[PDB]
């Protein structure tokens, strides 16, 4: 209960955050096929096309 | 008996929801308010700088009259 009260805080402070936004908008461009043949694995393959979890 | 850690029939639900108030005014509301303290200062500045101004050329008349 309490983390859940906390990670709702976090989002507060952070995540809408403008700045860190500013800091991350458009870094790290994946393509799919980059992401398969460079061998990305879980969050990346979660964070960028593929519907893919073990 | 046995005396495992089991749980008591059953526990509450804990809540996964992003929950945010998103609370606070308005862009309209907002914006009026300031602009209106803007104004509401601006106009109080007008009528102290005419007013200093008038006991500015008092002050000016003083050198004038005390000058030969």
């Amino acid at each position: 209960k309490n983390f859940s009260l906390r990670i709702d805080e976090l989002e507060e402070m952070l995540t809408n955050n403008r700045i860190w936004r500013n800091r991350t908008v458009d870094i790290g461009v994946v393509t799919a096929e980059d992401a398969l043949n460079y061998g990305f694995s879980g969050v990346m393959l979660r964070g960028s096309g593929i519907q893919w979890d073990l | 008996v046995k005396q495992d850690m089991p749980p008591v029939g059953g526990y509450g639900p804990i809540d996964y929801k992003r929950n945010l108030p998103r609370r606070g005014l308005s862009g309209y509301s907002m914006f009026a308010v300031g602009i209106g303290a803007l104004l509401f200062g601006y106009w109080s500045m007008m009528r102290w700088n005419r007013e200093r101004r008038r006991l500015q050329i008092e002050d000016f008349e003083a050198r004038i009259a005390l000058m030969p």
